[PDB]
C-alpha cells in the first residue's frame, strides 16, 4: 500500500479547495400600477 | 368634518321661491268660521271699558 517502514504514507493528497464565498443580491420589483377615474359633475348654484 | 359639511350644502343648495303675502287683522279676525268679532269694534268696547 504505498507506506514507510513506520507507516507514514508516501504520496501528498489533493482536495480541490471550494471554489469561492457566493455573493447574493436584491432588486426592486414593481408591479402594474392603474389611476382614478372620474364622474360626471354635478351644478352648484355659484358662479365660476 | 367640516369639508364634508361644505359639500352637502353646496350639493343640496337651492335658490328658493320668495313670496309675500298681506294679511289684514281686521278681514282675517271678520273672516274666521266658528270664533269672529269686529277688530275695530272690539278694540273700541275695550278701550272705552
Amino acid at each position: 500500500h504505498n507506506l514507510s517502514i513506520d507507516g507514514q504514507p508516501l504520496s501528498l493528497a489533493i482536495y480541490a479547495e471550494p471554489t469561492d464565498p457566493k455573493a447574493l443580491l436584491t432588486s426592486m420589483v414593481q408591479a402594474s400600477q392603474g389611476g382614478s377615474a372620474v364622474l360626471p359633475g354635478t351644478l352648484s348654484l355659484y358662479r365660476f | 368634518n367640516l369639508a364634508e359639511m361644505e359639500k352637502v350644502w353646496l350639493e343640496r343648495d337651492e335658490r328658493a321661491l320668495e313670496v309675500t303675502r298681506t294679511v289684514s287683522l281686521a278681514q282675517f279676525y271678520q273672516a274666521l268660521s266658528s270664533d269672529n268679532f269686529n277688530l275695530t269694534e272690539k278694540l273700541t268696547q275695550f278701550l272705552r271699558e
